[PDB]
């Protein structure tokens, strides 16, 4: 296969190869014929253990014709075992390009029949279009758009056909058409990406997180493909940092750090905006920054941190505290920010807050009464983003008191009295002192 | 492998742009 060597590829060869059937026993049965049988125990005894050569065309139609799932079994297994094999393998390969009805009976093959079969065939489709010349795109495309590829990209339980699902559409990510295929089935299928992300970020597992993000870093390569990964998920960078800190593995953090850097590269659409989002909302500069404080025994992966640090760094110089709150607000997630408790913060962007009819006092008033809505599961999160709402709404109160009238009219007096009668002591002092400071002493 | 990958279609795409100078 074109990367037998992993664990997950020689399982599935071992499983593919556990349901063997005989040949002899085929010819006995009236699944293939004479021919057929002999060319079928002649690959056998060249590969599983003399080459079939022109022979393979006998055993493919023997193995076309024995429909029972054994047999073919024991032919997605041959073909494997030829594949990984160096004397065959590439004669395969050679007549499928020549002749393409050869190809497409191997595409069609591939993913089908058994789970162990189905991944047997694949691997050896893959093996075969790694060549240049046997190379197709459409093949591919129809290989992936398979159920049974879904299936075991989507395989949370099966690790190791995730894995080899996934080291495939690497492999096949080289060709820049196959790299189209992979990448729209990468958008397609994204829900298994970032299941994998999110795993990693919380062996077998690693050796497919690994694949997914060299997979996911071939795909960004391509500037187009990035940048519509990028709006695709919001959070993939903040996964992707997360793995990476979390994961130790040299290779695992460079992937992860080329991925990220691919994103806000400047050969993707909307690099400035793209970085500044990401160091906005994930805290792109501040994980820099302890990546590069952090040792790390690859060179590649250190300049690839440094690299990324120093973008980050220049991002954050034109940002300002005020970007940061105003993606605060915009994604409604508020955990008590410097900005919050900082006195000359609040003292010189009152009139920020006030500016454009007060817009953003309406949506932080917008903000706490959502937060009143989710009051009722009470969730530490939900209280948090309550408590800081409520000090904000409190300081734009207390600081040009022009939008406390506004606050009354939108129902931040009404939302703030709710909040009193909250369950959390927490919510009910930030509440408490709110009234205060709106007509209190 | 990836990064000199999209090095050398961003070189392609500067030559490229150099064509359409040429023309």
């Amino acid at each position: 296969k074109i990367l037998m060597d992993s664990t997950h590829f020689n399982e599935i060869r071992s499983i593919i190869r556990s349901r063997s059937v005989a040949w002899d026993a085929l010819a006995r049965s009236e699944e293939l014929s004479e021919i057929d049988a002999s060319t079928a125990k002649a690959l056998e005894s060249i590969l599983v253990k003399k080459v079939n050569g022109k022979t393979l065309i006998p055993l493919i139609h023997l193995l076309s014709t024995s429909d029972n799932e054994d047999c073919k079994k024991s032919v997605q297994n041959l073909i494997a075992e030829l594949l990984s094999s160096d004397k065959y393998g590439d004669d395969t390969v050679k007549f499928f390009q020549e002749d393409p009805k050869q190809l497409e009976q191997l595409f069609d093959v591939s993913l089908k029949g058994d789970f162990q079969t189905v991944l047997i065939s694949g691997f050896n489709v893959v093996s075969l279009l790694v060549q240049n010349g046997l190379h197709n795109v459409k093949l591919v495309e129809k290989l992936l758009k398979n159920n049974n590829l879904i299936n075991i990209l989507q395989n949370i339980e099966q690790m190791d056909t995730c894995y080899v699902c996934i080291r495939l559409l690497q492999e096949l990510a080289v060709i820049p058409e196959y790299r189209d295929v992979i990448w729209l089935h990468e958008k397609k299928f994204m829900p298994t990406l970032f299941k994998i992300l999110q795993r990693a970020t919380d062996h077998l597992g690693i050796q497919l997180q690994y694949h997914s993000l060299l997979l996911i870093w071939l795909l960004t390569f391509n500037p187009v493909f990035a940048n519509e990964l990028v709006q695709k998920y919001l959070s993939d960078f903040l996964d992707l940092l997360k793995l990476v800190k979390i994961t130790i593995k040299e290779k695992v953090s460079r992937l992860c750090i080329s991925i990220i850097l691919q994103c806000c590269s400047t050969r993707v659409k909307q690099h400035k905006k793209v970085i500044k989002q990401l160091l906005l909302l994930g805290n792109a500069l501040p994980t820099v920054q302890s990546l590069s404080e952090r040792k790390y025994s690859d060179e590649e992966l250190r300049q690839d941190i440094s690299n990324l640090k120093e973008i980050l760094e220049n991002e954050y110089q034109e940002l300002t505290s005020f970007d940061e709150y105003v993606a605060e607000l915009d994604s409604k997630l508020l955990c008590w920010s410097p900005p919050h408790v900082d006195n000359g913060f609040w003292s010189d962007n009152i009139d920020e807050f006030k500016k454009d009819n007060y817009k953003i006092f309406r949506q932080l008033i917008e903000l706490l009464q959502a937060k009143v809505r989710n009051g009722d599961v009470n969730a530490k999160q939900e209280k948090i983003i309550i408590q800081v709402a409520l000090n904000d709404i409190t300081h734009v109160v207390e600081l040009l008191p022009e939008s406390i009238d506004v606050l009354d009219k939108t129902g931040g007096k009404a939302d703030i009295m709710e909040l009193l009668n909250h369950s959390d002591s927490r919510v009910k002092y930030e509440a408490l002192k709110a009234t205060q400071a709106i007509i209190g002493y | 492998l990836k990064a000199d990958q999209e090095y050398e279609i961003e070189k392609t795409n500067i030559v490229r742009n150099e064509t359409n100078n040429i023309d």
